[PDB]
């Protein structure tokens, strides 16, 4: 198949280079290969097929090339809307190999601070007994949060870890907070404040 | 241009013979060198070839996989059709379909993506409940609504405030799986305490899988 | 110190080039002029032959 490098890290402006290596190549000569972009929650685009030539509507900051055996991407000028899934395919002896997978992480961006939004439950669910309060929150850069749900109690959670990215538009990692409320215990709950933690600025 | 388009039941019952259909339209098949082809996508790995057709009724499949892989054409209508059988909670994935336009352009135009999850569970009765946007959000800057889509087992859901305008402002984060196997969404809509009292806003819940669209809004409480 | 050498260039040196110029290497979100700089430097170096 297809092996390619995990996590790729790149400075706003400099230029990085990706590995779509041989891995037991029963390409052959290796004469075509593509390199695709997917972003997270769209569809994988073609950047560039036939390295020694580019498609209409790519840039020139897309450019590829193959010394030996190893096809490479060379993208230059990074910004911040360029941290997206890359895949070098070619075609095998019976089938077409789409390789592995190429994470880019742009870094030297401000760390954002997540804003705290505890949305009160509308008088229509606490009737079915559906206490289902949410502390939704979003827009920070490093992407690590806990939140601290709790009514000047022990701090629990119960089913607010999500693992979602969310790499939107303005490239700012969002969280989803769902509480487990209990029907029976809103009633003894106060309030049910809402602290979520972020990283480095633990407070 | 070249707009490649998929429907198909997303749920479906395991261990059956899907029909996930691709709709093309802009280009003509016959042209010397075309096809389109199909492309797996499981959630959190990469991308790999399944199957595909030319313009000369070549039907080309995975040497993996040749049981089960059976495309066909349906250039009378434009409608490409692939059915796989002896289906294993091992395919659930998003499915593409794009148009190979030559040998050196390997799938150029790509198409949208539909989630095929079927692993154990059937469709759910989605339970929509906005949240009503009171003092608290008010007080606390932006009175973000949403509305409380839970209860659903297929995770392709689409929802937008007052669809048709205010394409904007609706955050859309991916749901989340609890203990309870099922998913549940809570986007909520960026638009600001200057005009949401005396207007109307539905989410427009399309959970298209059970076939339930249930618009409703909310009034303003009081804690 | 009468032996300097370019050490920070964009592009690699095409086929028979001679860069007389000296201006100040460039970087990512800011215009630095090239005074005193970290995230910029100057193209050339110095040899030290001891």
């Amino acid at each position: 198949a297809l092996t390619q490098p995990a996590s790729v890290s790149g400075s706003p402006g400099l230029s990085i280079t990706i590995s779509c290596t041989a891995t037991s190549s029963d390409v052959g000569a290796y004469n075509y290969v593509s390199w695709y972009q997917q972003h997270p929650g769209q569809a994988p685009k073609l950047m560039i097929y036939d390295v020694s030539k580019r498609p209409s509507g790519v840039s020139n900051r897309f450019s590829g090339s193959k010394s030996a055996n190893t096809a490479s991407l060379t993208i230059s000028g990074l910004q911040a809307e360029d941290e997206a899934d890359y895949y070098c395919s070619s075609y095998t002896t019976t089938s077409v190999v789409f390789g592995g997978g190429t994470k880019l992480t742009v870094l030297g961006q401000p760390k954002a601070a997540p804003s705290v939004t505890l949305f009160p439950p509308s008088s229509e669910e606490l009737q079915a007994n559906k206490a289902t309060l949410v502390c939704l929150i979003s827009d920070f850069y490093p992407g690590a949060v806990t939140v601290a749900w709790k009514a000047d109690s022990s701090p629990v959670k119960a089913g607010v870890e999500t693992t979602t990215p969310s790499k939107q538009s303005n490239n700012k990692y969002a969280a989803s907070s769902y509480l487990s409320l209990t029907p029976e215990q809103w009633k003894s709950h106060r309030s049910y404040s809402c602290q979520v933690t972020h990283e480095g600025s633990t407070v | 241009q070249v707009t490649l388009r998929e429907s198909g039941p997303t749920l479906v019952k395991p261990k059956q013979t899907l029909t996930l259909t691709c709709t093309f339209s802009g280009f003509s098949l016959s042209t010397p060198g075309g096809g389109v082809g199909w492309i797996r996508q499981p959630p959190g790995k990469a991308l790999e070839w399944l199957a595909l057709i030319y313009w000369d009724d070549d039907k080309r499949y995975s040497p993996s996989l040749k049981s089960s892989l059976t495309i066909t054409k349906d250039t009378s209508k434009n409608q490409v059709v692939l059915t796989m059988t002896n289906m294993d909670p091992v395919d659930t994935a998003t499915y593409y379909c794009a148009r190979l336009t030559a040998a050196d352009t390997i799938f150029d135009c790509w198409g949208q993506g539909t989630l095929v999850t079927v692993s154990s569970a059937s469709t759910k009765g989605p339970s929509v409940f906005p949240l009503a946007p009171s003092s608290k959000s008010t007080s606390g800057g932006t009175a973000a609504l949403g509305c409380l889509v839970k209860d659903y087992f297929p995770e392709p859901v689409t929802v937008s405030w007052n669809s048709g305008a205010l394409t904007s402002g609706v955050h859309t984060f991916p749901a989340v799986l609890q203990s309870s196997g099922l998913y549940s969404l809570s986007s909520v809509v960026t638009v600001p305490s200057s005009s949401l009292g005396t207007q109307t806003y539905i989410c427009n819940v399309n959970h298209k899988p059970s076939n339930t669209k249930v618009d409703k809004r909310v009034e303003p409480k009081s804690c | 110190y009468n032996y300097l050498y370019r050490l920070f260039r964009k592009s690699n040196l095409k086929p028979f080039e001679r860069d007389i110029s000296t201006e100040i290497y460039q970087a990512g979100n800011k215009p630095c002029n090239g005074v005193a700089g970290f995230n910029c430097y100057f193209p050339l170096r110095s040899y030290s032959f001891r």
